[PDB]
């Protein structure tokens, strides 16, 4: 119902909106007498400096640090200093036969990253038929994973296939 | 219609199932060759002329995914299909060469595309081959000068294939035509 | 509805998995199956629900030894 | 400004043959003051180009490779024994420079400075022209009877520098292998991969 004041205040859209002071602040000072508006020590400092400058993205290491002790993570020659930020080598230590370690080179946190690429796929996997079939089963299992995550999903499926390898 | 072919290709390639939480026991050769045979039968069926736009639809559906493993497995079946004589190269090259490159956007997709281009770089072609060279150089020039420092080998793949072409030009394809293609890139020196 | 079933589970490698272990009726296997299904279905449902916002990391396990 | 206008005029051919001819003749006309002039030229233009991205525009051209060849040539000539007795040089050989960067030698100091700047430019997070430039540099650095990049083994960067360079084929892998010292064994194992 009270629409005249609304549209009338909306008319004064351009930059010259200052008389509102003389129209309202006398009445406000009359009814309200608050000395406490912003007397406390305060200053606006939005940003000074924000960057890692010390390590890899925190989310990845923080998440992989809580994985099982069955795995072991370390670093290769540093060919992923800034962008990749991870070049990991994992060796499954459990009640099963081990295998060739993965590459584990990830991308930004969107994670469309099939991090291992099997650089030594051909010979190291044609060495024996058993591990060759193991690799084949792994690859067949990987494609069904929608938007897999190298951090958890990839390694988990790899361990699952390696433990199912005994048929 | 084209939607029928798209649905057929989807059914031949899509294997959407439950999350498979429960461990279940029950494709590189069986399913791949089966999909290849099905797509070959659809090829032999009809729509020979309009298979240009049909393969455009095909590559669109291929790019409609996000799992690099899936896109690689997809590209592989087209690779074997073209190398086995079926689906002559010219069509697939002229289709994939445009509208789906995604310049330095999808490093994985870009990489696999240029790898399959390197594979098909044999590519027996008539005088109408300068066009694809122009397309490659036009896509290259859009790349900036300081994009990054880690994505290199993926970009060298384009450099690799263009070097392969420019060097085999002495023995593979007409050289002078390739030279005349560079005139759109070298106007007496333009960096 | 009568949608497809596909027998997507380990049918019938369950016998070989039981025999390949290191450890009257053997109804335990059906018991195990119904138990794992009843205990996984809420989890996979919540997982597919959360798979619309972010982080669809499927099949993660808490330290493994938790058996959950 | 002498060398500035030199490289400016050099960056005008945009064709390999004339750029090569220009740099060949420039190395010759640059003589009679080889050591100090070349040291100052390098220590001014190479940082003056790698420091920002504005100057990266220039080095993108094969003129950049020609300039790298000029740089390594004058460096190898200067490091070797040199008399350098000219009219306008003997009477004008009184200056002072610390370069704000074994032994304490001006030429050696400048060489270490440029090596450190090369290793720094080899850094990540941005690379269009300059990794290729330093690649050309390392390639042309290959030369018999050479002794540059001595890499003193006390507290110096050349070790990690060659490590990162090989982490980018056997040129630097062999240059760092001065005397098969245990320090060199590290970069050997790294280049073995």
């Amino acid at each position: 119902q009270p629409l005249l004041d609304a549209v009338l205040a909306n008319i004064r859209s351009p930059v010259f909106n200052h008389s509102l002071y003389r129209t309202f602040v006398p009445a406000m000072t009359a009814i309200h007498g608050p000395p406490i508006t912003a007397p406390v020590v305060c200053t606006r400092k939005r940003r000074l400096e924000d960057d890692e400058r010390q390590s890899i993205p925190s989310v990845l290491q923080g998440e992989v640090a809580r994985l099982d002790p069955k795995f072991l993570v370390n670093l290769d020659p540093s060919h992923c200093s800034n962008n990749g930020t991870v070049h990991l080598i994992c060796k499954l230590d459990d009640k099963d036969l081990p295998s060739v370690p993965p590459l584990e080179l990830s991308v930004p946190a969107d994670y469309p990253a099939q991090s291992p690429l099997w650089i030594d796929r051909q010979w190291q996997y044609d060495a024996n038929p058993f591990l060759q079939s193991v690799h084949r089963c792994m690859t067949s299992r990987l494609l069904q994973l929608p938007d897999k995550h190298s951090v958890t999903a990839l390694l988990n499926t790899w361990a699952q296939s390696v433990h199912q390898a005994c048929l | 219609m084209e939607t029928q072919l798209q649905s057929i290709f989807e059914e031949v390639v899509k294997t959407e199932v439950i999350e498979e939480a429960f461990p279940g026991m029950f494709d590189e050769k069986t399913k791949l060759i089966s999909c290849l045979g099905a797509f070959r039968q659809f090829w032999g069926g009809l729509s020979q002329e309009s298979h240009e736009q049909c393969i455009q639809w095909i590559v669109k559906f291929i790019h409609g995914q996000h799992s690099p493993k899936r896109i690689s497995f997809l590209y592989d079946c087209l690779a074997m299909a073209v190398e086995t004589g079926l689906l002559p190269p010219r069509l697939v090259c002229e289709s994939l060469i445009n509208s789906d490159t995604l310049e330095w956007e999808r490093t994985q997709l870009w990489a696999l595309t240029f790898k399959l281009v390197r594979k098909i770089i044999g590519g027996v072609d008539y005088k109408g081959v300068r066009d694809l060279l122009k397309v490659i150089l036009e896509k290259i020039l859009t790349i900036p000068n300081t994009v990054s420092s880690a994505v290199v080998q993926q970009l060298l793949a384009a450099r690799e294939v263009i070097a392969y072409i420019l060097e085999r030009n002495a023995c593979l394809l007409p050289a002078y035509f390739a030279v005349t293609e560079i005139r759109k890139l070298y106007p007496e020196g333009k960096l | 509805a009568m949608a497809l079933l596909l027998q997507q589970f380990k049918e019938n490698i369950q016998d070989l998995v039981f025999r390949t272990k290191t450890g009257c009726a053997f109804n335990k296997v059906l018991a195990h199956f119904v138990a794992m299904c009843d205990t996984n279905m809420p989890f996979v449902g919540l997982r597919l629900e959360l798979s619309n916002l972010e982080i669809p990391h499927q099949g993660v396990q808490v330290e493994g030894d938790g058996f959950s | 400004w002498f060398c500035n206008n030199l490289i400016k005029e050099l960056l005008k051919e945009t064709r390999k043959e004339h750029t090569l001819r220009a740099v060949e003749l420039l190395y010759s006309i640059f003589c009679l003051d080889m050591q100090q002039v070349t040291l100052v030229l390098l220590g001014h233009i190479l940082p003056g180009l790698l420091t920002d991205s504005s100057k990266w525009h220039s080095l993108m051209d094969p003129p950049g490779t020609a300039l790298a060849k000029l740089a390594v040539w004058c460096a190898l000539s200067s490091y070797s024994s040199h008399k350098g007795q000219a009219s306008t040089r003997q009477k004008k050989r009184h200056r002072e420079d610390i370069e704000d960067y074994n032994m304490r030698d001006p030429l050696n100091r400048v060489l270490a400075n440029l090596f450190l700047l090369i290793s720094s430019i080899l850094g990540s997070r941005t690379a269009g022209p300059h990794t290729q430039f330093v690649q050309w540099f390392m390639e042309e650095c290959v030369d018999c009877l050479e002794q540059g990049g001595r890499g003193s083994v006390l507290q110096f960067m050349p070790f990690t520098t060659v490590s990162e360079l090989v982490k980018v084929s056997p040129k630097v892998v062999l240059a760092i292998t001065d005397l098969s010292l245990p320090l060199g064994r590290q970069v050997a194992a790294k280049a073995i991969a």
